[PDB]
């Protein structure tokens, strides 16, 4: 029986979190809908995701949130990202302009055993995309080139977008602390 | 510090073949009929009442707002049972009952007491099922009738839906039943002295359960038993999700808790039922 | 529905004339000497377990958690005692209590006995601000010993720092008090049969406050008293943001409840004690 | 080992100066007001039930007969109290209380409290011959009813014959008792933690006031103070003819006896009486 | 015949170099924080008793005058510790210790073991203010709970506030220790076998430490050592005003006595702790 | 709160006929002797090393400045022996002896054990004056030495002059004697679990005596026997000059105090040998 | 009821971690190194009083036949202590000693105290085979010694064979040590206080160390810790061969038992010293 149990309603998420850590029998998946606060900040929304999470499903949590600052609208949308592609899908590409169009693609997880709520952050530097290219992925992914890369997360596979995506560097780290 | 499934079924199986087992139900174990539990009664006395649902949870805790919802009217409490009665007890619940898990391997076990805190047939009606009959007790007058010899008597601690003068709900009942006087509370704390329970789909909530359990050990702290002995008789409390503060409180009653695993609770429950035989 | 301030006005003149009316003072009653509440001494007890104080508040109620806090470790209630007196009683805690308007128009009325359920010495500590003198009473031995003729006896409910023994906090302490046979609970009982009482600054949130005022409608039941004698003794209950569900609650126990105006607790509930004199 | 007459006074002055020593009056009281005791009685219900009176007492203890009493036809108990009143509290009977040196030495002094087992408007009726007025407190709505300021209250322990419902002399009665948890009970486990008693002219015959008393040594015990401070606070137990095993049974209940002169009863009492002021 | 700050500063030197140096600090301690030393309790005693303080001293020692004390009422000694807690342990009482020169010199040592004999938490206390972290250690469990690795542990040999039940100050509590069996005994008589000591703050008055330094050597002459290796391991008794005969009786038990400046009892003491760095 | 003269008579008369009173005689029982009591001894030791009596009395207690005495020079202590046995049994305080009345009627009654802690043979002495005969009992080898029949044991609790190595003096013996090893502590440890003692001119200041009667205590409170039981054996203190707080400690120890008349010690002493008689 | 060795190995790491795990070496220890042990012994000195070896053991136990060796003639323990030296600590048994694995596997782990029952230099030779150095205390000598600062200190519980008198091994010498007053008996307790202990290769045959885990328990017992907190530090007994009734009398005594394996007595212990690494 699993141990710790990751909580996600989005079912893309799940599958990039068992590409990696789907061996590990020490981790469970739940599905519980949580509702974030209205702040920019990754770091207080992913903290108070995770207290919303444990009084849902009470057992050892993993929740995940992220953020999608960007320079030219002075860190916005932040961990607002979310109503921000349900609005804006493609104009986001069109709403920042040319000339500026770096940002910063930042992720959180934070796992609560019931006592304490510990938080793992790691970020990719990277660029809007002039327009959306690319299949793979899910949100935003055809928007965001990482710097160097020429390509946009939706252009590369699974095993190519975690060699650069947040995720890839929080597996180790999320790994190591917990013992999976 | 928590028993897994495989290392408590050895305990139950000792206990049950010495005849000193003896389940005790909960709101959860009638979960898979589609039923509601403490939480969505009082969304539906507040639709009633005319308050938010939302609301209507944060000016008390469940036993007030049920005192609450009995006062509101004359004859407000009756309509409940009425509605309870037609909604817990319906044929389509009926049908979810023969085949669920759980009341099959509830009933496949040859149990001599069980008792409930729930107001519905699904427990005895699950030992129809299987062929087997069972005694329903939970008025005086049913302790002095006549039953059978040896037949599992179901204890419906908190009352029935077919006695509506039984069923504990509001604040007022709970306060009445602190004296520990009413035949099922005599009934339990004559078997607690004698006997392992093992708690299924029940969360200690009721402070009239808790305080049971806390006057045994008045009793066991009293008789200056050795720390071997006085830990030699426990009672088991199978939960998906029992959180820190609870099992330590349990532990001082000598109740261990059995974690069962929390992906599906049906079949958890079902496989913990099927290591005891 | 509510009585306002001016209407109970004249209700507690005529209760207090007779001497027949007694405070009875909550925790509220010491927020402005800036002390915790219910709430800020979980918060303590979670930094000292290693809790998150929001975690640690979702496992249990008041009760529990403080349970779980004293069978952590052996000598941690003692801590909290330790610690509590140095922070209650402190002298920074002294200084607030001879300007505080609450507490000087308490003392300038001449009550004779005062029911609190808060470790403080703040309300027998109001009194000697006065000039007048105090009698505390927590423990069998205070029953018993030696007191002054016509001194208003201050009834530790819920027990003093000085006497660590009498302190209920954890909820098998609370269960201890369930048989009302506590000095504090037998004293309690005899004085509601005679006399109105005025609760200030108290919630209903104790399980065992709630019960003795149960028990007495057992009492005004069975004795088949008529509409209009059974509803002539009234309590009070002064309070800034009760509910929708506990003012109906209670008035089932003859308690009805004075509505004091929120937009500033500490003047509102002066005037109320000063429209007693 | 017994205390006598003028060794027990400056005892009983102490007590009283201070307020804190309370009368405990039985049925010996009322002797020379040529009243039945519990022995005539049971003579009177023999001749009712066509027994005599040697034959009738030896099948069963004085709550027993009365309980044979009531059951034998409908509405004999209601007789009976209508036949104790017209001989109880007869004209003639007023007029032996008036020159009665008891009740005048009785009603000298200034009480507070004042406790019978008795069925007689006699002890409240010696405080309206000297001027003084009382408060006969029997039931439920005596004690939530109005009274005056400083008013020595008289507490009919047993009932009162102007309210029939309260009086208690058959065995289902003393059973109704043993629950401490009628008006007079519960009165009476609240002076006793902070009051001396003074018993006169009463027996410890009935199981319910000996119970009393054995469950304040249940809480003085487990409060665990010193040879010389669990004994500090006595009780005293005037009596003529008390035997040879019972003054060493109460001793454990700090209960001295007081030995009176034998020749003279009512003469023993009034200087006992006398001596206080 | 007595050692001076700097003929005693070489040989406290090479003592704590080996790690073989403890402190052992007194009542003198806690003199700059205007706490009571043992004569100060004596006359806060004798307010609470009724007796004027210079006719209370006379009726016997200190440990017989706190004998009287506890034994005058029930709880009286409870009283006094939560009073002692709310003084000693005072927040000007912290605010005067960061600033002291001599708890700045105690915590910049790099100690393993500190003893104290006074009930407050500023030998601790200085040591959480330099950013090092002790271990109090004075009840069986603290013995047995969990540490780190390398703390100094600080044994409270005569109790803590914090645990009432440790603190010995009345005579039957000191006759309680006279067996050795307690563990701050246990562990004290161990490290004596192996360490030199630094009496700081300290005058052998307890009879139960100088009875440990007389049983040392009673297993110091039965070893037969020589006159050379008998006198090797010495301890030290820092001391402004030691009189005529106490220097020559601690001859015997191998303990050398430091003359401190009695101008100024603080600024002494401070030097002789920096000169172990 | 103390025995008169009148009241312990009887006390005693009883205890004596069964066999079961021993007398403990102090050092004030050799006043009449014109003897030194425990100051006069250090204005003599002062006197030999130098000091002025008045300051060599404010530098310790009297077992501590004995021990500076004897450490002093070698064979210092053996010189005070010498000297004291010339003082104490010189042939004129034998002339003193036959004529005190003390002594007369100490040897007037027919004892069977007689403790003394004072090196004189004036105890002995006083018996073989009134004809009978005594065994002086003070070493290891007195206690297996050959005896006659029936005569009265005389064990010199401190030591004889006539056997040095006995004497405890010095607070070294002092502390020899904690382990209560020695044959006179043997010996009384086994007397005081049977007998009643009356103590005639010692005061309780030596804390050897004391830690006696405390372990005693230990005994008699772990047996668990009852309020009545517990205080059944009871001691005697004579005493003209008890003060207020030694009385009340002692009363822990079921020692009682006899005031004497303080005008004269002696006949107050004589006359209370003579009525228990 | 008995851990296994891959139960009792995270035990054993995490009391290795904190510094409070202690090692207790008996005499099986030195088995592979070809020595006798305490039945050996027996069949040897017998064959010098002229016994037949099996004869011999029949008559007493092993400290009373040792007692009957060492007084059958002068000198004749003197002469034992030489012959063991030279067959305990001769040189054949130092070249087993390098190559034994239970002695390497003890030398690798960085202990701070040993404690050893056998007169052997082998658990500190291990030490110096592995380049760590030891420190042998046996005698009050070797406590006020000089030691290094950080060194592992071997205490010789029952003595070492170059300083013959600190053997014990007549009955005459369990009684010596019977008052826990030896400088091995007073480290012994201290160290009992707060640490757990891995009894290896020793059988509680010894009634002076079944006498020290006895008296520890009276300090646990009378402490009131909970069920929970009284069992939470444990002893560890490694043992190949353990009875039916031993373990369960040590269970009393917070000893757990490690069940080795019997085929192999070295290679169990070995694996059981590199699992705490
Ligand atoms: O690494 C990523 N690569 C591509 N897209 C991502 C990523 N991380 C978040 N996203 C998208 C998903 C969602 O549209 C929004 C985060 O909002 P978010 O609240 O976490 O999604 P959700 O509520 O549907 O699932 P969950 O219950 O786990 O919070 O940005
Ligand atoms: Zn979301």
């Amino acid at each position: 029986a699993p141990t710790w149990f990751y909580n996600t309603t989005n079912s893309e998420k799940l599958r990039e979190l068992q590409h990696v850590l789907g061996g590990s029998a020490k981790l469970g998946y739940l599905t519980a809908k949580v509702t974030e606060i209205l702040d920019v900040d990754l770091e207080t929304v992913i903290r108070a995701k995770a207290i919303a999470a444990y009084r849902a499903v009470r057992v050892p949590v993993i929740v995940e949130h992220g953020a999608l600052c960007i320079d030219a609208l002075n860190g916005l949308p932040g961990a607002l990202v979310k109503p921000f592609w349900e609005s804006l899908d493609t104009r986001l590409c069109e709403v920042i302009p040319a000339g500026q169009r770096t940002a910063r693609a930042r992720g959180a997880l934070c796992y609560c055993d019931g006592r304490e709520r510990h938080v793992l952050i790691e970020e990719t530097e990277g660029e809007i995309a002039p327009s959306a290219r690319g299949t793979g992925g899910f949100h935003w992914d055809p928007i965001f080139i990482p710097k160097g890369q020429t390509r946009t997360f939706a252009e590369m596979s699974l095993d190519e977008k975690l060699s650069f995506s947040p995720l890839g560097r929080l597996h180790t780290r999320l790994r190591t602390e917990l013992g999976l | 510090t928590t028993l897994t499934l495989s290392e408590a079924a050895p305990l139950l199986k000792k206990e049950f073949r010495e005849g000193r087992l003896i389940p005790f139900l909960g709101a959860g174990f009638s979960k898979p009929l589609k039923l509601p539990d403490g939480s969505q009664l009082i969304a539906s006395l507040a639709k009633t009442l005319g308050f938010e649902p939302e609301l209507f949870d944060m000016h008390g805790r469940f036993e007030q707002l049920a005192e609450f919802f009995a006062i509101s009217a004359p004859n407000r409490l009756q309509r409940l049972v009425y509605e309870m009665s037609l909604s817990f007890d319906s044929a389509e619940a009926e049908a979810l009952r023969e085949k669920s898990p759980m009341h099959r391997a509830l009933a496949a076990l040859d149990w001599r007491t069980i008792y409930t805190t729930n107001y519905d047939k699904h427990v005895e009606g699950a030992l129809r099922d299987a062929g087997k009959q069972a005694a329903v007790l939970a008025s005086f007058a049913d302790f002095q009738g006549p039953r059978a010899r040896d037949v599992c008597e179901v204890i419906k601690f908190h009352g029935t839906l077919d006695q509506p003068d039984t069923i504990v709900l509001t604040e007022s009942s709970y306060f009445q039943r602190m004296a520990l006087d009413a035949p099922p509370d005599q009934r339990l704390r004559a078997d607690l002295l004698a006997n392992s329970f093992l708690f299924i789909g029940y969360s200690f909530s009721d402070t009239n359960i808790r305080y049971i359990w806390y006057r045994m050990n008045q009793l066991r702290e009293q008789s200056q038993l050795g720390v071997k002995h006085s830990q030699a008789r426990r009672c088991f409390f199978a939960t998906h999700g029992a959180g820190l503060v609870q099992p330590d409180i349990l532990q001082q009653w000598n109740i261990d808790v059995i974690q069962l695993d929390p992906t599906d609770k049906s079949a958890s429950v079902a496989r913990l039922l099927e290591s005891i035989a």
